[PDB]
RNA sequence: AGGACCGAACCGACUAAUGUUGAAAAAUUAGCGGAUGACUUGUGGCUGGGGGUGAAAGGCCAAUCAAACCGGGAGAUAGCU
RNA sequence: GCUCGCCGGAAGACCAAGGGUUCCUGUCCAACGUUAAUCGGGGCAGGGUGAGUCGACCCCUAAGGCGAGGCCGAAAGGCGUAGUCGAUGGGAAACAGGUUAAUAUUCCUGUACUUGGUGUUACUGCGAAGGGGGGACGGAGAAGGCUAUGUUGGCCGGGCGACGGUUGUCCCGGUUUAAGCGUGUAGGCUGGUUUUCCAGGCAAAUCCGGAAAAUCAAGGCUGAGGCGUGAUGACGAGGCACUACGGUGCUGAAGCAACAAAUGCCCUGCUUCCAGGAAAAGCCUCUAAGCAUCAGGUAACAUCAAAUCGUACCCCAAACCGACACAGGUGGUCAGGUAGAGAAUACCAAGGCGCUUGAGAGAACUCGGGUGAAGGAACUAGGCAAAAUGGUGCCGUAACUUCGGGAGAAGGCACGCUGAUAUGUAGGUGAGGUCCCUCGCGGAUGGAGCUGAAAUCAGUCGAAGAUACCAGCUGGCUGCAACUGUUUAUUAAAAACACAGCACUGUGCAAACACGAAAGUGGACGUAUACGGUGUGACGCCUGCCCGGUGCCGGAAGGUUAAUU
RNA sequence: AAUUCCUUGUCGGGUAAGUUCCGACCUGCACGAAUGGCGUAAUGAUGGCCAGGCUGUCUCCACCCGAGACUCAGUGAAAUU
């Protein structure tokens, strides 16, 4: 059975990446609740 | 010619088809030639805003001259070319001094045929003159509606229009739909009709054909819920509402023109 | 020639049995339908919640849908247990 | 190590995606492994990924994204021009052999190729953010010519048999060789060359397009494979000195022909059809502004440069997605033998595996199968399930029908093996020879050799010859829907939804309508033979009466009637 | 009748026996003409009914081949209370 979860390290750059989120101002408020929060890992880049 | 298949299958029993022998049987004149990309339906928002579009053969848009402009210079036609953008055929003619275009065919006009446009060319069919040049009572084709702006009426398959009276600057019209209108009688107009009066003649005769031509199924609205049309649902087959649309409007009669803009250029809008 | 015929790959899911703290949060086995087309498939893209999409079942929108998920108003209110 | 069993259009081999050291060596067995464990994809340490040619990067663009100014919007922000990004597509070049415990078209050996920089020399009109050509494109079908590959013969090496026979029409193995360079064939396309002229290609043009003459028929382009060279090489079954019996130097015979043959190549071809089939750059040409004893351009030779990143391993799976070492899911490439129409099916090759608890016993009962006396649907809501039919050729085949169908209707007969016709036939393939020639990969004749159905006649074995796997039950009456399709992922596949067809109605283009506070976009680069909405639902015969009610479309006198005054 | 309450309507066909099925009748509780009426060849994993063949579906079960169940060694759950 195919599962949801399918894989893409392009699309899911595309999609949550850190340049991603830069992109518009909601993304950039979701960086600063997550470095408020003091979040190792900010995004999904590597 | 209409020719009717036989019904070797289902889906063949019913399907007549238009055959045109004298159609160009090869590749079209590439430097006339563009993209066309499909949409399905759905505009700059991403969002479907005509329904029943969707899927279809890949299409190249071929550039037609519906201004011709070109006055002065005689032109041979070459040849008929089928186009898939239209249901009308296209002709492809060669000007006197080495320019290629395309033009609407129309009804009488065949390979070898010479045409001409501007206000002394000859009253045959296939030239363009101004309509103020044209004899009251003729037959017409691809009019503009402002001068110089192109050819927008009677483009289709087997259309016409008629000149009915010439006054001052203005010429009465005489539209397909019955609708009389009035347009300056500065705008070009090609005598004769555009030849393809067979055309509505055709049976797709299966599902399938309606979706080689882009359209897609339409759901009639009384087997919806009452959540996605007002037709809504019923134990049943109920449908107690007067007809309407989507979005609720009757579309049975009422009338939905609204513009007022102009409403000096119509005369006996219709029936 | 064909939304033509028989039939593998491929795409489906009509019947029965098994399984039901399963091998599996829908599968296995034996049969079954389509199989040049309104077909099928890879990669990328677009449509966002009273909105989308829907050959129309209130179907589907990340194992969740007669109004998704996450955070907030919030210790909503509960003549009821 | 010897046997046995299983897969073999994979349960073999090579990749992408994804994972990220799981790869190799040494060492360890607590935990992890559904048991033990000396073993492991486990712990610990060390080692391993070598590129001008493979991929990425790079040049180019598709859908689409972003978007200087701009237009629009309470703010946030939305759309979009010039532009700039964006592969799943286009764009230069490397092959064979050898080698590591673990990498290789990356290292080594041999032999090649591509694009740029600089320099010398010779000859020279060079120049683009512009013009033209080209790149450049669909479905289906049909053959013909080929190769991969296979079979047999010949050739070379070895063998003479655990039990009757086996020096022969006997048995086993091998019989391999690339890119590149030269040749330009089967075959496909197109009439060439010269001169003059012109409202077109935003200006120009020797280029493209157009027009008018003259002169010739052979010009050019594209093109699988074959052949030659590459190769006096490499490889090579097996031997022979070393041989920690783990393995290395040297040496190494034959290395041909015929036949069959692809879903691969010629073919981006050819034929045909309607639903009429990307873009841009590289590339080839044309000139403009400019530069002309310069700079640039073509050719030869020499020289230099081709960076950076990826490269281990798994990849139908124990390493990816499923919480698991989970009977699930996962795109591309490779495609041997016998039988067969076949990539079905059965047994095998190369190769890979026996699925990480076993040992006994041979109760009920459950699960998956085999057989069955007499009867044969008496079972049951219902022939559920099971049994049965099953191939090819020939004969034969009803009602009804939209004349296509129904139809493989139903039903019947023949199928093995051996010999002969014919020491292997019809057919296919085609050597030598002869002759011709524009003397070439040519043409005609010619028939050796090779391959090889189908049929008839005669004989013969068994209970049974389409013997296994594989492989339609058939017929009669009737409701519904015309039909192929679509649907409640995960209790409903249907008479429900679509459907071609039909009708009403709206819509004159800045269309109706839809998404949007708006700009704008779809409709449509369409124009009433068009587009939207609604109902009906192939086709045939048809679709009657009612406008009081509700809605819709017109009407113009009168009554009533808002802001305002 | 996919529509009929009374109802297994009445008559005929098929069966030894037919509330289903097929053909007629018309007293249509409560059919009816594009939310279409009546027919219709072909088509359907569609609903109902009847035959031939076939059989462990059954009368009525019997035996056999395998995997569990049972015993031994190792590992070692669950709902509930």
């Amino acid at each position: 059975m195919k599962r949801t979860f399918q894989p893409s390290v392009l699309k899911r750059n595309r999609s949550h990446g850190f340049r991603a989120r830069m992109a518009t101002k909601n993304g950039r408020q979701v960086l600063a609740r997550r470095r408020a929060k003091g979040r190792a890992r900010l995004t999904v880049s590597k | 010619a209409v020719v009717k298949c036989k019904p070797t299958s289902p889906g063949r029993r019913h399907v007549v088809k238009v055959v045109n022998p004298e159609l160009h049987k090869g590749k079209p004149f590439a430097p006339l030639l563009e993209k066309n990309s499909k949409s399905g339906g759905r505009n700059n928002n991403g969002r479907i805003t005509t329904r029943h579009i969707g899927g279809g053969h890949k299409q190249a848009y071929r550039i037609v001259d519906f201004k011709r402009n070109k006055d002065g210079i005689p032109a041979v036609v070459e040849r008929l070319e089928y186009d898939p953008n239209r249901s009308a055929n296209i002709a492809l003619v060669l000007y006197k001094d080495g320019e290629r275009r395309y033009i609407l065919a129309p009804k009488g006009l065949k390979a070898g045929d010479q045409i001409q446009s501007g206000v002394d060319a000859a009253i045959k069919p296939g030239n363009t003159l101004p309509m103020r040049n044209i004899p009251v009572g003729s037959t017409v084709h691809n009019v503009e509606m402002k001068p110089g702006k192109g050819g927008q009426l009677a483009r289709s398959a087997g259309t016409y229009v008629q000149i009915v009276a010439r006054d001052g600057a203005y010429v009465t019209l005489r539209l397909r739909s019955g609708e009389m209108r009035k347009v300056e009688a500065d705008c070009r107009a090609t005598l004769g009709e555009v030849g393809n009066a067979e055309h509505m003649l055709r049976v797709l005769g299966k599902a399938g054909a309606a979706r080689w031509r882009g359209v897609r199924p339409t759901v009639r609205g009384t087997a919806m819920n009452p959540v996605d049309h007002p037709h809504g649902g019923g134990e049943g087959r109920n449908f107690g509402k007067h007809p309407v649309t989507p979005w609720g409007v009757q579309t049975k009669g009422k009338k939905t023109r609204s513009n007022k803009r102009t409403d000096k250029f119509i005369v006996r809008r219709r029936s």
